[PDB]
């Protein structure tokens, strides 16, 4: 399935940049693991470097206004040709639910 | 007087890389003919870019993995000194991972040391720990989320020497704390609660 293949991975972003085009497989773009590609779709920019786990998102806000709720982060398999922590395939994510509460209410 | 033409598009110039997927073009010129007196110049494109694959894999440095697990806590020519004011020593290592095609080796110490005491199954005198903070909600996308916060018999650790050339000395191996029974337990008392409000997990690209 051919890809978009960009030259230039943002860490802190997980942004693809540099884009060298289309009609190219992954195997094909990431022969330099420097590079990263998306889908022709759009979505998630993969790493070609072998897969890490990504930093856990912000907290997501209070699932409640003024209650107690819970909020929601994430962590993704972020990389290519390879696996993270606990046999995990790139692409997947791994979820912490914290409770909450926004305000003395 | 002339009005510039193109001439026809050139050969394909050899990949600029040397690994992986480049960058390559055709040219032509204005030149077919050439402007001459105010004429005007070829409109449209001098170049034409092509992805040209080398089919020749880049070198991947390696990487360093976490470090292992500490090495059980012994001193050289001593059968056993856990339970004792006998430093010990130990160590632990972590593999350059990754490195490919004549990739660059990992810089740093592969293998870590230090001196310990040896506490493994050494029975202490415990005291009971105060609540810990709720851990998170389990199973945070299952149907059922619930947090946590326990109570541990905490170790009494011997005052020994905390360095011994004067070097760090650090406690290692799980003991066996010993506290009087708190709500019909002698190691962990746990509280659980509901988390309230709870989400649904949706991928962020979905
Ligand atoms: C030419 O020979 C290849 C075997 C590689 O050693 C090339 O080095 C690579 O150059 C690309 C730029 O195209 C970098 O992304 C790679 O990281 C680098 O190893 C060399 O230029
Ligand atoms: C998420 O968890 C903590 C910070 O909240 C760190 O271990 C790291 O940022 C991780 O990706
Ligand atoms: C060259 O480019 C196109 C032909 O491909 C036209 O704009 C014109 O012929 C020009 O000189
Ligand atoms: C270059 O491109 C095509 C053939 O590759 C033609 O339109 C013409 O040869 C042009 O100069
Ligand atoms: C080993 O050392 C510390 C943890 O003890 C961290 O810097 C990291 O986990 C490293 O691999
Ligand atoms: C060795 O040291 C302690 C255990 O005593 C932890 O930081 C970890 O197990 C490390 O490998
Ligand atoms: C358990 O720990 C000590 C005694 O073992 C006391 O602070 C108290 O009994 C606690 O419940
Ligand atoms: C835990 O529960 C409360 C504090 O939340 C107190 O009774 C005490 O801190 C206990 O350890
Ligand atoms: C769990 O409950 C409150 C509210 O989240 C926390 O602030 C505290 O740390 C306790 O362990
Ligand atoms: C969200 O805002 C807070 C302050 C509360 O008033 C809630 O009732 C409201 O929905
Ligand atoms: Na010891």
């Amino acid at each position: 399935d051919p890809v978009l293949c960009f030259t230039q991975y943002e860490e802190s972003s997980g942004k693809c940049k540099g884009l060298l085009g289309g009609g190219v497989s992954v195997e094909d773009c990431c022969l330099n693991t420097a590079f990263a590609y998306q889908k022709r779709s759009g979505g998630l920019c993969q790493p070609c470097r072998s897969p890490r786990w990504s930093l856990w998102s912000t907290w997501a806000p209070c699932s409640v206004t003024c209650s107690e709720g819970s909020q929601l982060r994430y962590r993704r398999c972020v990389g290519w040709n390879g696996q993270c922590s606990g046999k995990v395939a790139p692409g997947t994510l791994e979820w912490q639910l914290q409770a909450c509460e926004d305000q003395q209410c | 007087s002339v009005a510039g033409g193109w001439g026809p598009w050139g050969p394909v110039s050899p990949c600029p890389v040397t690994c992986g997927l480049g960058q390559t073009m055709e040219q032509r010129t204005c030149n077919h003919p050439v402007p001459q007196h105010g004429g005007p110049f070829c409109a449209g494109d001098a170049t034409r870019t092509h992805i040209c694959n080398t089919a020749v894999p880049c070198p991947v440095d390696g990487e360093w993995d976490s470090w292992g697990e500490w090495s059980p806590c012994i001193r050289r020519n001593m059968k056993s000194i856990s339970c004792q004011e006998i430093p010990g020593q130990q160590s632990r290592g972590r593999t350059c991972r990754g490195r490919k095609f004549d990739g660059h080796r990992c810089a740093g110490q592969q293998q870590d040391i230090r001196h310990c005491y040896s506490i493994q199954h050494c029975p202490l005198k415990g005291s009971w720990s105060e609540w810990s903070t709720w851990g998170l909600c389990m199973p945070p996308c299952g149907p059922n989320p619930t947090r946590a916060r326990q109570r541990l018999c905490t170790p009494l650790l011997p005052k020994y020497p905390p360095t011994v050339g004067e070097k760090n000395v650090t406690f290692w191996g799980r003991p066996l704390p010993r506290c009087e029974e708190l709500q019909g337990q002698k190691l962990v008392v746990e509280e659980k609660r509901p988390c309230l409000h709870v989400p649904a997990c949706k991928d962020p690209e979905e």
